[PDB]
Parts: structure tokens; C-alpha cells; sequence
RNA sequence: GGCGCUGGAGCGUCGGGCCCAUACCCGGCCGUCGCCGGCAGUCGAGAGUGGACGGGAGCGGCGGCCGGAGCCCCGCGGACGCUACGCCGCGACGAGUAGGAGGGCCGCUGCGGUGAGCCUUGAAGCCUAGGGCGCGGGCCCGGGUGGAGCCGCCGCAGGUGC
């Protein structure tokens, strides 16, 4: 599965395929981490944060 | 995989429902309505599904093909079935069965179906 | 036609000095002042009969002021012929001193 | 008449009163909830006799009886029809009760849906 | 097949026979019987009848089931004993012999008097202090809930129908065929009539019962009279 | 391949079944000589005094090598020495019981919680009665009840113990694996003496109910269990 | 009452990983139903080292 | 301790009965701890404390002294389960201030997600001899009042519980 990488089809502004095919970029094989998502998260999102005292 | 995909929303799902000591799942193939990695509707390579025709008389029977897993568009495989309880509850055995299509979800699947009989019969009095 | 069943008196609840279990009665029965007597006793069913305000069902009868409260003579207390009883429900702390009957139902002689 | 569940045990409370806080009853700024007496003379949590009994494990509920309904289902709470289909193949041991913010139009629906599904609502008149 | 042969093991206390393993083996000739070595249609095919029907229909009995309820209940283990009512031992106080005069102790018959005739199939005591006494017909009553006094009456080669049994004596009810919602009162036959057949039998089992009781002196006065509790006396110092 | 799987395991069934038969009937021979023999040292005594007095003199029976120890009095209130000896007795709790066997360091050990327990000399009815009403086995660190044979067997078997009858051998005549057989059994959790107790805080010679009663442990046992 | 002290009763050791990776968790899995359907010991040992702690799971250099 | 008690309800020595503690024994239920216990075998055909072959030479029961391959099918069928952070079994245990730790589908306010969530056919709040659930913190539902907003779940953050 991860060293695999099928075609996926491009579609047209039709909604139909195009017949052009990009192999799956091997981004999309990486592990699946929530735990490590949910802390980049947690923390990202306190540095929009505005003070108030 | 499904035990990674389960690994994931076992507990972070838009389909669970934790009410009253009671947990629920209501993604569309999900026979019992259950939080459980067996009965998931969606995590397995295939599944099968029992719903209420569009009009209230049978049954639609879905499965999950195999080829098609990231296009969800042709994934699923959709029958009506709009013949007498027994001869309904047949074929739904035949094709978890003879097919040996997720055979631990037959008598679910069976038990699913002749609740939407039961409940499309009409009233008493 | 007649009396049928024993007299006896709500004597009290089992207890020690200063406490008191009140899911067991303690039964009084007349005429029945030693230990040894008792054992005629044991098994029988035993009422507690009184009055209140509604009227009640009556089995094989029409509805009245009667009300019961079942229970059944379990085993022999002290030896001067108390009995200990065991009712459906825990007797009234008004019936101590009133009456009990005996109703001699589960028979072994 | 009404639906019955899947089997109907004989549920046994080790205790049915409440449990009240100490020393709520002489004073109307102590509320019934129950609090923990954590005085150091308190005699309610030195367990003296006759005083107000704490609660504790041991009176907890059997497990195949807990939070039975004295009918024998146990209870779900729903909020429009789409969540009253879980109750489906929970039939003959989960009832509905329709949620009190819920309008009389819907719940209506909620009613006449679960009627069809077999499902028991424990409050199927409410808003008429 | 060979006839059936009775136990050959006397029983002296329940669970234990009176003689050994190798006893019994010598008893039965294990010896000489040694041994070593040498359904249903589910499905009926029936004749459909009708042209190019095919042949016939295999036409299978017990159908399945067309609904299935949502959820079950899982059997039951296994208790090993347990024997239903009708196959229980019916025990019997020893008091209580055939002639033996009874006190009832509960019923519209409290406080009576009644001859005891045969215990049931089902244990329930067949009495009769005679109608023409006290008014106590042939009526079952439970050994539990009676009195057994010493005076008795040898009632010894009188004969008790045949078919004075349990399904005899058992209540017989009407209500509610063809009657589902009360509107209109339904409380006719609620007046039970005497039968022809059980006035017959009362009859019979008198004629032979009084001519004995009243052999001995004053006894049908005791029978007339009632049981109660005066004053003075207790059930424990009575001599029944 | 059906047929011979069905002979392949109607074979080996019925292997089981003999060596099952087979061992019940050890079991029923070895209870029998155990009884000859318990008959035998019964009447040996009776005959050893006899011919003592016959000739005038005196039989002095062997020193009793079994002992049954009772804890009578609670867990408050114990000086460090008298709650060690008991938790190396294995009487953690009051009315538990336990057989010791009787040498010169566990009789010392006895006169340190003399004040504790009630102890005495058990009979063959007392160790019947005590076995099989409640005997327990230690097995696994839990508290099993004895009721089958091969929970005996499968904890004891390596010693020649494999029945109860053999633990109650074992326990009786003290054998070479008492102390195996012994702690095999769990502590036994008697009731209350019904009956009442005379005096639990002084000793038996003095009437009360601690120390040492030589051969009234089977009086105390009989009403305690 | 028993006579028995209660301050060693539960024993402090790891009976499942604290991190919530699901890698982890999914051979954590694997290797449970290792051990317990195996005789083999090193199952085991794996087992109760993949409960562990980081400190407890030092790097192991090269050399 | 009181009333009282003097052929004792006093003193000394003793007997038999009987009374009851949250103690002991048996049983039920709750929780904790232990077995780092069992279950991925949902395996109605799985069948396992060895099976395979593969020719030696032999018996033992049926196929006139030469003799042998079996595959489920008159039924096409067969409960539940396994949120594995789940479910199940067995055993022992349960006092507690100061203090420590765990769990909280206990509670408050706000934020990111999610509930094709709720709501003028009536939100919040409040009141209630109404119905219940939980050991409990608490919560749900009915009725009334009210008249515009509010809540569940997964995370996040506190000026968070008298
Ligand atoms: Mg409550
Ligand atoms: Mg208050
Ligand atoms: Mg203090
Ligand atoms: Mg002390
Ligand atoms: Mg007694
Ligand atoms: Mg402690
Ligand atoms: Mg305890
Ligand atoms: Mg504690
Ligand atoms: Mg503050």
C-alpha cells in the first residue's frame, strides 16, 4: 500500500474525466497521525490569539 | 486500512452519538446502528447495507464493490427488493451467504430487513 | 362458627438495648408461656387484622374496612414461649400491645 | 396495549430514598445536594448511629438492572426523527424520550415515526 | 428383543442398591451377555397438476421464518432435575388415613367436619363429610389445610368411583370467547350449576358412607357440629 | 477421510474413558486399604494398653504429632511476636483453623500465641469432617472449593496424592508430604462455636477456652464447623 | 476482620502504552494477541517493552 | 442507672437454657485488587495432546476363496458476540484525619470542529403535592410562567463549583 501508488484521473471543468492521469503523490502514503495533528493544532491555534488583561 | 481508519474515528466521528450511557453510529451502512468495528459502514473493503425503499414498500440492499474504494460515486452497488418477507429475507441470505460477502453480517442484515417489513406493513387496530 | 385462630400479642421488635430489627416481630401467644410449647407453633401463618379509612378489596367478599398484613411464625424466642415472626411487611410500631392471630393454615398434625 | 421489552427482570434499589446533605434541613442557604462532610468533629462522616448515612459503592445498582425504566427499557434521548432510526434495531430494549425543547409539530412526526418503527416513547402526548 | 426384568438390585436407602458391583455382575450373568461388535422427510414431492408445470414440486415442510425480531434471548443451561408438576412424588401425613375424620380449616366449609376418602394424582385430598350432614359434597381440599382427628371410620371395601379424579373435580370456566372490548355485561353463567352426574355420585358414595358412621354412636352429631377455639383451650394442648 | 477421522477420535475417546475407569478404580482400592488401616492402628492402641494392663504395667501412647490450632480471639490490639507466629500459622482472622504438625518449634511457637488460639489433637472424624465440608485448596493463589478429584491431582499428583482420601491420609498419619499437603489447603474459615464459648480470655484449664484442651478439639470442632 | 496489609495490594507497572499513537497501538494489539496465544517468552518481553516509556526505551547506537 | 429487691432482683461457688455487634459462617449485589487470566477460531465444519505419505509384510469386521476410496446435502440452513480504550471468567479484599493519586456519560463560561442539531406551532431563565434515572456529583422528561435565543458530541482555554 504505501510503497504502491495508483493513477488518479484528472476531471474536466465538466465533471468528467479528462483522460490525463498524475500517480498519487507519496504525500498521501504518510502516516496518518491525529494525536500529532491535534497538537500542532492545539497549539497553532493559540498564536492568532490577542491579549486582553 | 480499516483498523487504522478505525484506530481514527473510534472515538472522532461526525456519525457517533454518545448519549445516556448509550453509543450510536449513523453512517449509511451501518447494520444495529452500533459504534463497532465490525459493523462500521464505512472503514471496511466491503460492506453491506439495509435500507427502506424510496417509495415504502421492499427493501434496497447495498454492497460495496471491490475495485472502486477511493471512488465513492461507484462504490456502492444498490438492488431493490420488493417481494414477500420470506422470500426477501432469501435472497438477502443468499447473497451474504453464497457469495461469503461479509458472512458475519447476515443475520444483522436479516434481522435489519424484517424490521423495515414489519415497519412498512400497515398499522393496526 | 368461631374463633379458629390462637391469639397472640405484638410484643415488640427483635432488638438489643439500643437497637432494634425491625423486619422480625416478636409474638406473645396466649397460653403459650414455655419454649418447649411452641413448636406446635412454628411454620403457622399469622395476621395482623385492623381498620382504616378506604375501603379495600376483600377476597371472596365485598369491599370494607379491613386491611391485613400476612406473615408467618419463623421460630421459638426466649425460653418463656415467645415466637418470632416474619410479616410481608414490617409491622406498625402502633400495633405493639394489639392483637395477632394464629391462623393454625399450614397444619401438621 | 403498550410495547413490552426484550425480557423484564425484577430490578432491586438497595436504597430508594435520596441522599440528603447534612444539616439541609435546618438551613435553606444549604442545598439537599449532596456534599462530603469533611469537618474534623462532623458525626455524620465519623458514621456515628442514627445520624444521615453517606453514600458510598456499596450501594450501587445491579449492572443488568442500571438505569432501567420501571418499564424495563432503558431510555435514549432523541431530537428529531433522523436520530430516532438508531433505536431501530435497539427496539426491545431502548425506548425515546423527545427532547423538552422539541416543538409540537415535530415531535408529532417524532411520534407517529416511532409508532411505525415500534419504537416506545415514554412521553408520545406531550405537546397537545 | 428380550422381555424387560425388574431391578434385581433391591433398594435399601435411596441412592444405594443392596448388593455389589461384582454382585450384580454375577446377578445379571454379565458374564455370558458380552458384545463386541455386528428418518424424516423433510420435504414431500407432491404432483402439481396443471400443463408444462414441470413434473411435480419438492414442496419442503417447516418453512422459514418470514420476520425475525430484532434481538433474542439467549437459552437457558441445563438443571437436572426440576420435574414438572404431574411427575412430582406426592407425599401424604400419616394421620391421614381412608375414613379419617378431617377439620377444614379454610373455605366456605371453615371449621367443618369431613370423611377422608383417597388422596389425588395430584395430592389433593377427595372429602366428604355427607351432604346430607354438613353439607360438604365430594370436594377436593389440600392435606396442608386440614386437621386429621383421631376418630375413624372403616371405610375398607366401600368403592369410590373410577372416575372421580382431578380433571373431575377442576373448575371449569366460560368467559371470553367471541368477546374482546366489555361494553355489554357479561356476567351470565356465573351461577355454576350442579350437575346431574355429580348429584348421582354424591348419591353413591353416601349410601355407602352413612350406614358406617352411623354404626358408631353419636358420631353424626360430631360430624353436624362445627370446630372453634374457646376461651380456655390451645391448639398445642389439644388432642386431635 | 471422514471415516478414519471419526475412528481416529472415536479411539482416542475411548482411551480417555479407560484410563478415567481405570483410575477411579485406584482411587476406590486405595480408599479401601486406607480404611484397613486406619482400623488397624485404631485397634492396635486398645491392644498395646490391654496387654499393658494385663501385665501390670503401663502403655504410654505416642506423643500426638497432629494438631488442630483455632485462632479464637480477634485482630486488636496484638503485640508484634503473638501477630507474627500468627500470620506464619496462616490465622489471619478469627475462627480460621489449621493443622500443625506437632515438633519442639512449632510447640514453642504454639506456647508464644497460647493466649490466641484454642488447639488440640483432631480425630479421624474431625479431619473427615474438616476436609470435606470445607476444605479448600490453595490452587493458583485462589481459594478453590475441593469439589472434584483432579483439583486434588493436578496440584498434588507429583507427591502420590490424587484423590481426597489421599489428602486426608496425608493429614491424618503425618506423612513425608505433610507440609506439601497442608498448605495445599487453605486455612479453614469456621463459624462460630454454636453453643457459645466459656471464656475466650483465659486458658481451657482454668475454664475457659485457650490453650491447649488435649482431645476436646473435636468437641470445639464439631460445633464450630 | 483479616489481618492483612493493603499498601501493596496494586502493583505499579504498565498495563498499556500512555501515548495514543495507533501505530503503536495497532501492533501493541498484534503483540498482545501474540503473547497471550503463544508459549513463546520473547513475545512477552516485547510486549511489556513496547508499554514502555521513552526513558525506559533508550536509543541503541549503531556500534 | 431507675423502680425496686430480703425462700433474693444481695454475697460466694457452680449447671442447663436463652438474648444480640457492622465480629464469624452461608448466600445475593456493588466496587477495588490479583490471575500482566480467557476471546482475532464469526472456525455449522472447526476437530487440535503430531499429522503426513510410500513402496515392506501382516492381522481384525462387512463386499464367493481374487475383491475397498467414501465426496454432507429429501432440507442450501444454523442465536448472540469482538465500542479489543471491548467483552467474559475465577479468587481475595473494602475503617480513615493530615496527605497523595485515579476516574468522573459530574457541573460553569468562552474558542476550533461536528450534530443537513433545537427554536415565535415558543429559546434561556424561573416555579411545581408531576414521572423517573444515577452510589454520588447531577441529569432527563411532564405542567405552568416567559418571550429570543440554546444545547449534545470530539478537542481547546479558564477570572470554573461556597
Ligand atoms: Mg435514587
Ligand atoms: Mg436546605
Ligand atoms: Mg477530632
Ligand atoms: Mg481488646
Ligand atoms: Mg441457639
Ligand atoms: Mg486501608
Ligand atoms: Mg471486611
Ligand atoms: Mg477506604
Ligand atoms: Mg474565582
Amino acid at each position: 500500500m504505501a510503497c504502491a501508488r495508483p493513477l488518479i484521473s484528472v476531471y474536466s471543468e465538466k465533471g468528467e474525466s479528462s483522460g490525463k492521469n498524475v500517480t498519487l503523490p507519496a504525500v498521501f502514503k504518510a502516516p496518518i497521525r491525529p494525536d500529532i495533528v491535534n497538537f500542532v493544532h492545539t497549539n497553532l491555534r493559540k498564536n492568532n490569539r490577542q491579549p486582553y488583561a | 486500512s480499516a483498523h487504522l481508519q478505525w484506530m481514527v474515528v473510534r472515538n472522532c466521528s461526525s456519525f457517533l452519538i454518545k448519549r445516556n450511557k448509550q453509543t450510536y453510529s449513523t453512517e449509511p451502512n451501518n447494520l444495529k446502528a452500533r459504534n463497532s468495528f465490525r459493523y462500521n459502514g464505512l472503514i471496511h473493503r466491503k460492506t453491506v447495507g439495509v435500507e427502506p425503499a424510496a417509495d415504502g414498500k421492499g427493501v434496497v440492499v447495498v454492497i460495496k464493490r471491490r475495485s472502486g474504494q477511493r471512488k465513492p460515486a461507484t462504490s456502492y452497488v444498490r438492488t431493490t427488493i420488493n417481494k414477500n418477507a420470506r422470500a426477501t429475507l432469501s435472497s438477502i441470505r443468499h447473497m451474504i451467504r453464497k457469495n461469503k460477502y461479509r458472512p458475519d453480517l447476515r443475520m444483522a442484515a436479516i434481522r435489519r430487513a424484517s424490521a423495515i417489513l414489519r415497519s412498512q406493513k400497515p398499522v393496526m387496530v | 362458627s368461631g374463633r379458629l385462630w390462637s391469639k397472640a400479642i405484638f410484643a415488640g421488635y427483635k432488638r438489643g438495648l439500643r437497637n432494634q430489627r425491625e423486619h422480625t416481630a416478636l409474638l406473645k401467644i396466649e397460653g403459650v408461656y414455655a419454649r418447649d410449647e411452641t413448636e406446635f407453633y412454628l411454620g403457622k401463618r399469622c395476621a395482623y387484622v385492623y381498620k382504616a379509612k378506604n375501603n379495600t378489596v376483600t377476597p371472596g367478599g365485598k369491599p370494607n374496612k379491613t386491611r391485613v398484613i400476612w406473615g408467618k411464625v419463623t421460630r421459638a424466642h426466649g425460653n418463656s414461649g415467645m415466637v418470632r415472626a416474619k410479616f410481608r411487611s414490617n409491622l406498625p410500631a402502633k400495633a405493639i400491645g394489639h392483637r395477632i392471630r394464629v391462623m393454625l393454615y399450614p397444619s401438621r398434625i | 396495549a403498550a410495547l413490552r421489552p426484550l425480557v423484564k427482570p425484577k430490578i432491586v434499589k438497595k436504597r430508594t430514598k435520596k441522599f440528603i446533605r447534612h444539616q439541609s434541613d435546618r438551613y435553606v442557604k444549604i442545598k439537599r445536594n449532596w456534599r462530603k462532610p469533611r469537618g474534623i468533629d462532623n458525626r455524620v462522616r465519623r458514621r456515628f448511629k442514627g445520624q444521615i448515612l453517606m453514600p458510598n459503592i456499596g450501594y450501587g445498582s445491579n449492572k443488568k438492572t442500571k438505569h432501567m425504566l420501571p418499564s424495563g427499557f432503558r431510555k435514549f434521548l432523541v431530537h428529531n426523527v433522523k436520530e430516532l432510526e438508531v433505536l431501530l434495531m435497539c427496539n426491545k430494549s431502548y425506548c425515546a424520550e423527545i427532547a423538552h425543547n422539541v416543538s409540537s409539530k415535530n415531535r408529532k412526526a417524532i411520534v407517529e415515526r416511532a409508532a411505525q418503527l415500534a419504537i416506545r416513547v415514554t412521553n408520545p402526548n406531550a405537546r397537545l | 428383543k428380550g422381555k424387560p426384568h425388574c431391578s434385581r438390585n433391591p433398594v435399601l436407602v435411596r441412592g444405594i442398591g443392596r448388593y455389589s458391583r461384582s454382585a450384580m455382575y454375577s446377578r445379571k450373568a454379565m458374564y455370558k451377555r458380552k458384545y463386541s461388535a455386528a428418518k424424516v422427510l423433510a420435504t414431500v414431492t407432491k404432483p402439481v397438476g396443471g400443463d408444462k408445470n414441470g413434473g411435480t414440486r419438492v414442496v419442503k415442510l417447516r418453512k422459514m421464518p418470514r420476520y425475525y425480531p430484532t434481538e433474542d434471548v439467549p437459552r437457558k443451561l441445563l438443571s437436572h432435575g426440576k420435574k414438572p408438576f404431574s411427575q412430582h412424588v406426592r407425599k401424604l401425613r400419616a394421620s391421614i388415613t381412608p375414613g379419617t375424620i378431617l377439620i377444614i380449616l379454610t373455605g366456605r366449609h371453615r371449621g367443618k367436619r369431613v370423611v377422608f376418602l383417597k388422596q389425588l394424582a395430584s395430592g389433593l385430598l377427595l372429602v366428604t363429610g355427607p351432604l346430607v350432614l354438613n353439607r360438604v359434597p365430594l370436594r377436593r381440599t389440600h392435606q396442608k389445610f386440614v386437621i386429621a382427628t383421631s376418630t375413624k371410620i372403616d371405610i375398607s371395601n366401600v368403592k369410590i368411583p373410577k372416575h372421580l379424579t382431578d380433571a373431575y373435580f377442576k373448575k371449569k370456566k366460560l368467559r371470553k370467547p367471541r368477546h374482546q372490548e366489555g361494553e355489554i355485561f357479561d356476567t351470565e353463567k356465573e351461577k355454576y350449576e350442579i350437575t346431574e352426574q355429580r348429584k348421582i355420585d354424591q348419591k353413591a358414595v353416601d349410601s355407602q358412607i352413612l350406614p358406617k358412621i352411623k354404626a358408631i354412636p353419636q358420631l353424626q352429631g360430631y360430624l353436624r357440629s362445627v370446630f372453634a377455639l374457646t376461651n380456655g383451650i390451645y391448639p398445642h394442648k389439644l388432642v386431635f | 477421510n471422514f471415516a478414519e477421522l471419526k475412528i481416529k477420535r472415536l479411539r482416542k475417546k475411548f482411551a480417555q474413558k479407560m484410563l478415567r475407569k481405570a483410575r477411579r478404580k485406584l482411587i476406590y482400592e486405595k480408599a479401601k486399604h486406607y480404611h484397613k488401616e486406619y482400623r488397624q492402628m485404631y485397634r492396635t492402641e486398645i491392644r498395646m494398653a490391654r496387654m499393658a494392663r494385663k501385665a501390670g504395667n503401663f502403655y504410654v501412647p505416642a506423643e500426638p504429632k497432629l494438631a488442630f490450632v483455632i485462632r479464637i480471639r480477634g485482630i486488636n490490639g496484638v503485640s508484634p511476636k503473638v501477630r507474627k507466629v500468627l500470620q506464619l500459622l496462616r490465622l489471619r482472622q478469627i475462627f480460621n483453623g489449621t493443622f500443625v504438625k506437632l515438633n519442639k518449634a512449632s510447640i514453642n511457637m504454639l506456647r508464644i500465641v497460647e493466649p490466641y488460639i484454642a488447639w488440640g489433637y483432631p480425630n479421624l472424624k474431625s479431619v473427615n469432617e474438616l476436609i470435606y465440608k470445607r476444605g479448600y485448596g490453595k490452587i493458583n493463589k485462589k481459594r478453590i472449593a475441593l469439589t472434584d478429584n483432579a483439583l486434588i491431582a493436578r496440584s498434588l499428583g507429583k507427591y502420590g496424592i490424587i484423590c481426597m482420601e489421599d489428602l486426608i491420609h496425608e493429614i491424618y498419619t503425618v506423612g513425608k508430604r505433610f507440609k506439601e499437603a497442608n498448605n495445599f489447603l487453605w486455612p479453614f474459615k469456621l463459624s462460630s462455636p454454636r453453643g457459645g464459648m466459656k471464656k475466650k480470655t483465659t486458658h481451657f484449664v482454668e475454664g475457659g477456652d485457650a490453650g491447649n484442651r488435649e482431645d476436646q478439639i473435636n468437641r470445639l470442632i464439631r460445633r464450630m464447623n | 476482620g483479616v489481618d492483612i496489609r493493603h499498601n501493596k495490594d496494586r502493583k505499579v507497572r504498565r498495563k498499556e502504552p500512555k501515548s495514543q499513537d495507533i501505530y503503536l497501538r495497532l501492533l501493541v494489539k498484534l503483540y498482545r494477541f501474540l503473547a497471550r496465544r503463544t508459549n513463546s517468552t520473547f513475545n512477552q518481553v516485547v510486549l511489556k517493552r513496547l508499554f514502555m516509556s521513552r526513558t525506559n526505551r533508550p536509543p541503541l547506537s549503531l556500534s
